[PDB]
């Protein structure tokens, strides 16, 4: 969406929040290995079919073959979507690590505000009037600048989770 | 017949969206626009509809006037800003705790207008309440601000100028006096310490009056811009509405060695309200305000 | 040659339950995924992570039907090739 319809205080705060990347790292690790695993499991059954090929060879394992093919088709597919999990995870949490570094940090806001009624206070002879028109375009800059940063992080995660694929279901064997 | 056009804040933000601006004056008071990857996700909704309907927009394009003003809002060579008000000038404060942080809310009691000129070509934004007007504005001399500026404040209250001798003193210990004396509330009795500074008793009432209650207030400043740096007008003119009439406020610009500032006290008399612009605009950073571009190649 | 269908039901089983505990023994780490931050970007990543973690076990379920299905299968025609 558009992030700009919130005031800095908003996304910086929101950005500065939370947990942290960690449950997403775990989880990293976790598909990495039923990423592996799987492939074990694909090159096993692989192996077998091949063995039961290798011990009859007769027209009923043939039929056995054509049988299983679109369940191993399937099987290996299944491991190329999940190599890729991993790795969009970690794009997402790069992501996020730059959008919380790229932010305005939430004591620069809080300073501007402070200073623009630090200006109001000693205003009563109108001198200090531009100074705090001033504040206030600084004010409006970090506004745009959390806006832009959400944009991007938004844009980086979009992309990243654009390659993570629907699994599908896997075929009878028949 | 009329070239003028009014939209709330949300309207002037999808003006912004159509035409990419990033944003425009801050007195003004808009929420900026970043752009995305995609124009149609602020879609067509109906506050683009009613601006269909008033001609700002055709097809999918705005008006070609309204394209231009806002250009010239969008990136001006010089801005010049009043800031008015019924009563007590807040200065966009609006003292709530249900107030969202950010708000775009001005305070009732006050409306801002900027003129900015780009090139040669000059427009008009008023801000009133939640309302935007944009339209076009003829300026030339200092004199033609300063009558739109009086225009503007004797629609809010019709004020004489107050009677009173002009004067200069010192800005920073004009100021500290000041501040010290805000603690009693400008009560003329705890005006010894602006008497010691040869201000007559009488600027020392009008202005303790226009300090304590004014009836109307005016805040007048400039800025302009050169590549991508900008520089507010190092003085201010305020105008304040006192029971004892209405006073100017405006710093004299310092000399090319500098060493000090000069705050001027005087009568709202048109004469010195003339000289009062006519400073504002000469104390800003780059060149002379008239012709000037931020364009240096 | 039924001794053959019958070690390649075995092997299949054995597959099967090395996919199965694999999904299993790593669900709880796929399936706890938080938002970094409070962000609605941080949330839809999190909550697409969850879901997609979990569509995934379905996955896992449905295939290890399939998997016992062709063993199953494969021990059939053992029996009926070696009576005969």
């Amino acid at each position: 969406m558009h992030f700009e319809a919130y005031p800095p205080e908003v996304n910086s705060a929101n950005i500065y929040a939370g947990p942290g990347p960690d449950s997403m790292l775990a989880a990293a690790r976790a598909w990495r290995s039923l990423d592996v695993e799987m492939t074990a499991v694909q090159r096993s059954f692989n192996r077998t079919l091949l063995s039961l090929m290798d011990a009859w060879a007769g027209p009923v394992v043939m039929q056995l073959m054509e049988a299983a093919k679109p369940f191993v088709r399937w099987l290996t597919d299944l491991c190329v979507q999940l190599s890729e999990v991993e790795r969009q995870i970690h794009e997402i949490v790069r992501a996020y690590e730059w959008a919380h570094h790229d932010m305005v940090p939430l004591a620069q806001i809080y300073n501007n505000r402070a200073e623009r009624q630090i200006l109001i206070d000693n205003n009563a002879l109108g001198q200090f009037t531009a100074q705090i028109a001033d504040l206030d375009q600084e004010y409006d800059d970090f506004w745009d600048e959390d806006g832009e940063v959400m944009r991007d992080y938004r844009l980086r995660v979009s992309d990243a989770l654009s390659k993570l694929t629907p699994w599908k279901a896997p075929p009878p064997i028949a | 017949t009329r070239t003028d056009i009014t939209v709330n804040v949300d309207g002037f933000w999808m003006l912004q969206a159509l035409l990419d601006i990033r944003h425009v004056a801050p007195e003004l008071r808009c929420r900026p626009y970043v752009s995305t990857d995609s124009n149609d996700w602020l879609n067509e909704h109906p506050g683009m509809a009613v601006m269909r309907e008033q001609g700002i927009v055709v097809n999918d394009a705005v008006n070609e006037q309204v394209a231009a003003r806002m250009k010239v809002l969008a990136a001006p060579d010089l801005e010049v800003v009043a800031l008015l008000s019924r009563g007590k000038l807040l200065y966009g404060v609006i003292d709530d705790e249900n107030q969202p942080p950010g708000s775009r809310d001005i305070p009732d009691n006050e409306f801002r207008v900027v003129l900015a000129r780009r090139g040669q070509h000059w427009v008009s934004a008023v801000r009133v309440g939640n309302d935007i007007t944009v339209d076009d504005v003829t300026v030339s001399d200092s004199a033609s601000i300063a009558a739109l500026v009086m225009d503007g404040l004797e629609s809010i209250h019709h004020a004489d100028p107050a009677a009173i001798n002009a004067v200069n003193v010192p800005m920073e210990e004009m100021l500290e006096a000041t501040k010290s004396w805000q603690e009693s509330g400008f009560n003329v009795f705890s005006g010894g310490d602006l008497r010691r500074m040869g201000i007559s008793a009488a600027t020392v009432a009008a202005l303790g009056q226009a300090l304590s209650d004014p009836a109307a207030e005016v805040a007048v400043y400039a800025r302009q811009y050169r590549d991508d740096a900008k520089g507010p007008s190092a003085s201010v003119l305020s105008l304040k509405d006192g029971s004892g009439g209405r006073i100017a406020l405006y710093q004299q610009a310092r000399t090319a060695g500098s060493g000090e500032a000069w705050l001027a006290i005087c009568p709202a008399t048109p004469q010195l309200v003339q000289v009062g612009v006519k400073t504002v605009l000469d104390t800003l950073p780059y060149g002379e305000w008239k012709t000037h571009s931020r364009v240096s190649s | 040659n039924p001794e053959a269908l019958t070690v390649a039901a075995t092997e299949v089983r054995r597959i099967r339950d090395r996919a199965i505990q694999s999904d299993a023994q790593v669900a709880p780490m796929t399936t706890a995924v938080r938002p970094p931050a409070a962000d609605l970007v941080s949330e839809k990543a999190a909550t697409f992570l969850v879901e997609y973690a979990r569509k995934y076990r379905q996955t896992i379920a449905a295939a290890a039907v399939v998997l016992e299905e062709f063993a199953h299968a494969l021990t059939t025609g053992a029996d009926k090739y070696a009576t005969a």
